[PDB]
């Protein structure tokens, strides 16, 4: 049970602050841990080919005529 | 070098304006923002019948006492009523300035309506209405107002229907008196040999405590009217001459292009043919009142219409200069006489809220050229539906299609 | 909700009740506080001027153009408090406001418990019947001498008499039954 | 907690003591806002509104055109939230 | 400058109603009277519903 | 329940003061500003920045990450 | 639209210009639309 406060910053219990920082910090540990172990958020890990560098031999573009 | 019109305001709200000049015959006058526009068809002749009775008997001056006083100093007592304003004015000497103001105070408050007097007036008003029909141009302008402002309080007349005149109760009158005679809607205007400080003193002593509070907060309010293009054709072939008025909607008091429209009227066959710019608040009727024998109304209409279009399409600088010179000689001033100057103040404080000096009028006249005149005339005359009122042998007066269509030149 | 509605509204109460809707509809636009408290003392200015207009006509022409300025400059979702109309918690705890004339059909077993409760309840019901006569008579002896009647009801005016038509302003189901 | 009157009483007193126009050393319950504290009617609209925001509910218009003693506010608020 | 435009639905609010702002003495007389009819009817419901010693059904004949 | 001394509240030192000064430039006195002071007065006085909320606990979160990464 | 009256209906000259120009194009549209109909109504029977 807590006490009503008038025009003052409600007093906070030890647990309220620790649990809150706990959940948030694990969120950040998880984001950092996965980013390091699995950074395929960017680039996936397969590079897009430049469709405009395929030698005409590659695609079967006959010699014009 | 014209002396400025100085305006003060009393707690009551009534505005005790004034003006001063070498003259010694001042015209003191109370103007009230109360006319037939503020009546609600159950008291359509209350302002007129109070005007007829106001002079005849006041509580302090019983019976004809007032008219005696006014005789004793040789002063002249006049009153008039329009659709928007009521005026009670006295022309007197300068040295009789206090008592005149006191007399005016009685006339606006402490007035006594003797039920007997009420009756006597009923006769006077009814009979005159019964003979007023004689004045044709009044009949034609009333018909024009009725057909142009159908369904609004601006169609009715200052006189009001005969019925309302017959049926009036000291109490009804009392109401109109106690309702539309409020101090903030009142101007005490003085012109001529008067001092403003002396008039301001006199104002408080005799014109203070003018009512200002309405009953149960039945604070009146007003309706922007509609201009219903329509015609009225009172045919009576026994009359020797025909009177025809054609008008369009006017801009109002506060719209400055009125000045330009006045110049247009100054630019403008059938006997009398006067142009007019009736301008009520928030609306008016620009137009013409031409009398004519039955066989020439037709042509006249065409001529009139022609002139207008010419002013919408082919206005030149020479006729604009002539109209400006003609307007600049309608300026009201001490040379116009006190009563006229008196009246202006009252109307200027009631309508504009201030007295517009003649230098500002001259500036607004000289800024008018031909291009803005034909622009404003095309705004107000070209392709507009007019209101037509005819009285007399008006069979050859064209009907509404010929008039309206004539308002647009197929050649522009 | 307590006092009775006046027949017609004055000029004042119409102006002074805009000062409320207006300022309260300015705190939906100004979500913050310093911005609000600022933009509002500027509002009063608007009402502060044109305070002494004596020209009624004018006054009712500033009011009529104020309430149209306001209607077009109002917030669609203003801040209406809970327990106030429209907003939530308005009729929330009304499911639990039973009307108190229902404890009269309770089984003698139920009312057996809660014993002192009904001992005081029977006192109050004696108060109610003990004055209906002096009340209605009061309501009548003090009746209007004219057809002008407002819903306002009279106070007591004598010792022992219970200010009238009171059984339902007192004995009202409590607001939060919880 | 539930609102005891002697508290609600102090709370309404307090807020006024923070309104600059109302002297902080005179506002005394039973000191009519307008004829004693000499506050404009326009003010009373606000004084009430502050209270509506201190106690979180709306004092209806008709019932609030009369919250002028600085006490009527203290029993009306209490009578509203059923504080005995 | 959009003017609110009452439709059969979304009607003209109380404010923004020209009629309400300006009213003749007669109008006030009406309102001052209509309250009477309501006050009368109100003081015919309020001392018959608040009547001890009553079991019969208040009828609400208007329904 | 005791209540903080009404005097405690003052407009200086809070955003109300800058609103107070511009209102004073117009000549208005901003009367109820003192009531709205405890908002900015103390405890709740510090400005809250958007990165601060999104990054709450990041400091230990990364500290935790490094350690785990080590082991 | 009050732009119309001011741009098309107001001056007889303008009132005309719009008529003539519109008519000039109307024929194109009418003929095209009408032909579409006629043909479809008898789509099968026509040279091609
Ligand atoms: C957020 C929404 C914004 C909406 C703001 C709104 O549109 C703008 C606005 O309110 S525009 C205010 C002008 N409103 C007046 O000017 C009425 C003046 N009314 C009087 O002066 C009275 O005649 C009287 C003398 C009785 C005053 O006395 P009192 O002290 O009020 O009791």
């Amino acid at each position: 049970h807590i006490q009503p406060r008038y025009r003052e910053f409600p007093q906070l219990t030890r647990s309220q602050v620790i649990q809150g920082e706990f959940l948030s910090s694990l969120m950040w540990f998880w984001i950092l841990w996965r980013f390091w172990h699995d950074s395929d958020a960017v680039l996936g890990h397969f590079s897009y080919p430049d469709p405009s560098q395929w030698t005409d031999e590659e695609l079967g573009i006959p010699p014009d005529d | 070098s014209v002396p400025e019109t100085q305006v003060s305001i009393l707690d009551n709200g009534l505005r005790v304006a004034s003006e001063q000049s070498s003259h010694a015959t001042c015209t003191v006058g109370v103007w009230i923002d109360a006319g037939s526009r503020y009546e609600t068809e159950k008291n359509n002749g209350a302002g007129y019948f109070l005007e007829h009775l106001a002079f005849k008997g006041t509580k302090n001056r019983p019976g004809n006492a007032l008219e005696k006083e006014v005789e004793s100093i040789g002063a002249h007592l006049n009153a008039y009523s329009t659709r928007e304003h009521t005026a009670y004015l006295i022309k007197a000497l300068s040295k009789d300035l206090p008592k005149v103001v006191e007399l005016l105070a009685d006339i606006v408050q402490n007035s006594s309506l003797e039920d007997s007097q009420i009756e006597k007036e009923r006769d006077v008003i009814l009979r005159e209405m019964q003979e007023n029909d004689a004045s044709m141009q009044n009949v034609v302008f009333d018909y024009l107002h009725a057909t142009a402002f159908q369904g609004t309080p601006l169609a009715q007349a200052v006189e009001g229907p005969s019925e309302n005149v017959r049926r009036l109760s000291r109490t009804d009158l009392t109401d109109y008196l106690n309702r539309h005679y409020k101090a903030p809607r009142m101007v005490l205007a003085a012109a001529g040999g008067v001092e403003h400080q002396q008039l301001l003193d006199l104002a408080q002593k005799h014109l203070s405590s003018v009512s200002r509070v309405y009953e149960e907060d039945a604070v009146p309010g007003l309706t922007p009217c509609r201009f219903t293009g329509s015609e009225i054709r009172h045919r009576d072939d026994a009359l020797p001459l025909a009177h025809v008025a054609i008008a369009v909607e006017g801009p109002g008091w506060a719209n400055p292009d009125n000045v330009t429209l006045q110049v247009a009227n100054a630019i403008i066959l059938c006997q009398s043919f006067q142009t007019f710019n009736i301008s009520y608040s928030d609306t008016g009727l620009l137009g013409a009142h031409f009398v004519c024998d039955a066989m020439s109304i037709d042509d006249m209409v065409f001529f009139l219409q022609g002139q207008w279009m010419r002013l919408c399409t082919s206005a030149t600088e020479s006729e604009v200069t002539r109209g400006k010179n003609i307007l600049r000689n309608a300026l009201v001033s001490h040379l116009d006489g006190t009563t006229p100057v008196c009246e202006d103040i009252g109307r200027s404080l009631l309508t504009y809220g201030r007295r517009i000096p003649l230098a500002e009028w001259e500036s607004r006249i000289q800024e008018v050229d031909a291009q803005m005149l034909r622009d404003i005339c095309s705004k107000y005359f070209y392709d507009q539906c007019p209101a037509v009122a005819g009285y007399g042998p008006i069979e050859q007066l064209p009907d509404y299609n010929r008039i309206r269509s004539g308002m647009f030149w197929l050649r522009f | 909700a307590f006092c009775a509605p006046p027949a017609y509204l004055t000029h004042q109460q119409k102006v002074l009740r805009l000062y409320k809707r207006a300022l309260r509809h300015l705190e939906s636009w100004c979500i913050h506080r310093d911005k609000y408290r600022y933009f509002a003392c500027l509002m009063r200015a608007r009402f502060e001027e044109h305070k002494n207009e004596k020209d009624m006509m004018r006054a009712t022409q500033l009011l009529r153009e104020a309430e149209e300025e306001f209607w077009q400059n109002q917030h669609p979702q203003p801040y209406i408090f809970p327990d106030s109309p429209g907003g939530t918690s308005f009729e929330r705890y009304e499911c639990y406001k039973v009307p108190e004339w229902c404890l009269d059909y309770w089984h003698p077993s139920e009312k057996a418990m809660y014993p002192d409760y009904f001992s005081k309840r029977e006192q109050w019901k004696k108060l109610r019947m003990e004055s209906w006569d002096r009340e209605v008579k009061q309501l009548q002896e003090e009746t209007s001498p004219d057809g002008i009647m407002t819903e306002a009801l009279p106070p007591a005016r004598r010792e022992g008499d219970l200010p009238p038509l009171w059984w339902h302003i007192v004995t009202r189901p409590r607001e939060r039954p919880t | 907690p539930p609102l005891t009157l002697d508290g609600i009483k102090d709370r309404v007193l307090y807020v006024l003591k923070l309104y600059d126009k109302i002297d902080p050393e005179k506002l005394s319950v039973n000191s009519h806002f307008m004829k004693d504290l000499g506050l404009d009617s326009l003010d009373q609209v606000e004084i009430i509104m502050a209270m509506e925001d201190e106690f979180g509910f709306e004092i209806p218009d008709i019932d609030a055109e009369k919250l002028m003693c600085p006490q009527e506010i203290v029993d009306y608020i209490a009578d509203k939230k059923d504080v005995y | 400058g959009s003017k609110y435009k009452p439709a059969p639905l979304a009607t003209l609010p109380s404010t923004l109603d020209p009629a309400e702002y300006d009213v003749s003495p007669e109008t006030r007389r009406a309102q001052v009277e209509r309250l009477s009819i309501r006050a009368r009817l109100k003081r015919e419901y309020l001392l018959q519903y608040n009547d001890p010693k009553r079991v019969s059904h208040i009828e609400d004949p208007a329904l | 329940m005791e209540l903080p001394d009404y005097r405690q509240w003052k407009i200086e030192g809070t955003p109300l003061e800058t609103v107070q000064k511009k209102l004073a430039a117009r000549g208005l006195r901003d009367p109820w500003a003192r009531n709205e002071a405890w908002r900015y007065m103390g405890g709740f006085a510090g400005n809250i920045t958007f990165p601060s909320v999104i990054l709450k606990g990041f400091k230990w979160g990364f500290a935790a990450f490094v350690v785990a990464l080590g082991a | 639209p009050s732009r119309l009256y001011s741009l098309l209906f107001r001056r007889t000259s303008t009132f005309a210009l719009t008529i003539a120009v519109g008519a000039l194009f109307f024929e194109r549209a009418f003929d095209q639309g009408a032909d579409a109909i006629y043909e479809h109504i008898n789509e099968g029977k026509l040279w091609k």
